[PDB]
């Protein structure tokens, strides 16, 4: 998971 | 003939019409922004969700913001005539009201206004869709357990989070909103209006993603979707005949 | 028992909830701000459309920021448990992200934000609805002639006018928007989902106003309201047996 | 006619  | 109504877009021209996606994965080393891993997975999820549509699918991969402005303004300058509808899919990085080309960031407001009633006149009175993944800031959700129209008008904004926060992508599945959103349109898009459709949508990314992380600030993480809605009819993809 | 759906909010809880109206007319001499003549029309309105929907309507007139504060305050921390849901109607004026008491603004978040889910717990998966008749800007439309859940999610925007936009009030009718809304809870709270009626307010507004004034500047100016939906479910206003 |  990873924001953008 | 017999008595008639038109609460409903008019989707049975010859064409669906176009869904431009832009597929931004890797950044200028001078932006500093990092590269999206999983982005690839969505984008060709929402190729072949809206070819099933039977909409006109582009692909671009990694646009700078010149590029997309050009793009943007050479595809409202095509005559949409006998097209039923526009989709925007907008794949990046982004914060409030911004969407990052490549080399940096573009107004939303500046690639929307192409499409203004008053500016594309053969998308006049038809829906304009834009579905935004890209985040609206750093705001982190940490859950609870339980004769003339507007020239806004009849556009739609299928925002991936809420305003001023965080968009959640995972690098092995695609984003949470996008992996969601192919999914509910590939069940219920030859059954339900639109709307309905993205309230569906809004309950699997709230109810079944989290996030995971070994850094405790973005762990355990929570997203609800933001529908804007100016549209003035209901949109069904499907129709009669 | 048989197969069961759970796509709709419960909305037969003993109590369909509590209607806030929020109505401000007067202002204090030293803020600027104009008497909101038409804004009593709207308030009447509402209180009667909401009545027939069964909520428990509350009038509140000419509070100041400190006011309504408190008063979102003090209804969050009631007990909601025998209540299906909760709406708040605010006429004022406003800018983006605000709300005009009589003596200067609120911070739109800083009222939503007392109903979150991890702070109004009685509230928790519950729709949320907040009806805004204020301005959000300076803008005018010319027109073209023709485990966990989010903190965020179970919130409706039900907004007058675009993002940036002014929002019309006639002062003998009322506003644009409170009207049509008013006039399709009417007509349609017993047979359409909510967003269903909230886009055909959305087409009543774009298409049946248009501004008259001698002043060129604000003369034949359109609107159109935004829906800004957060919702996890579908929402009707009447139930089943 | 009036602006909020
Ligand atoms: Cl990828
Ligand atoms: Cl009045």
């Amino acid at each position: 998971d990873e924001v953008d | 003939s017999g008595i008639s109504l038109d609460n409903s877009y008019k989707m049975d021209y010859p064409e669906m019409g176009l869904c431009i996606i832009i597929n931004n994965k890797n950044f200028h080393k001078s932006t500093g922004m990092t590269s999206r891993s999983g982005t690839d997975v969505d984008a060709a999820n929402l190729r072949e969700t809206f070819r099933n549509l039977k909409y006109e699918v582009r692909n671009k991969n990694d646009l700078t913001r010149e590029e997309i402005v050009e793009l943007m303004r050479d595809v409202s300058k095509e005559d949409h005539s006998k097209r039923s509808s526009f989709v925007c899919v907008l794949l990046s990085h982004g914060e409030e009201g911004i969407i990052f080309g490549t080399n940096g960031p573009v107004d939303l407001k500046k690639i929307t206004n192409f499409f203004r009633g008053d500016r594309c006149r053969s998308l006049t009175g038809k829906p304009k869709l834009f579905i935004i993944q890209a985040c609206r800031g750093t705001e982190l959700d940490c859950g609870i357990e339980t004769h003339k129209i507007p020239v806004e008008a009849d556009f739609l904004y299928a925002y991936s989070t809420a305003p001023g926060y965080y968009s959640w992508r995972n690098s092995k599945d695609g984003s949470w909103f996008i992996q969601s959103l192919c999914a509910m349109l590939k069940q219920y898009a030859d059954k339900l209006e639109f709307m309905h459709i993205l309230t569906r949508v809004n309950r699997k990314v709230a109810t079944e993603f989290e996030s995971f992380s070994f850094d405790a600030t973005f762990h355990a993480k929570k997203q609800i979707p933001c529908i804007f809605s100016m549209l003035t009819k209901e949109l069904y993809f499907y129709h009669l005949h």
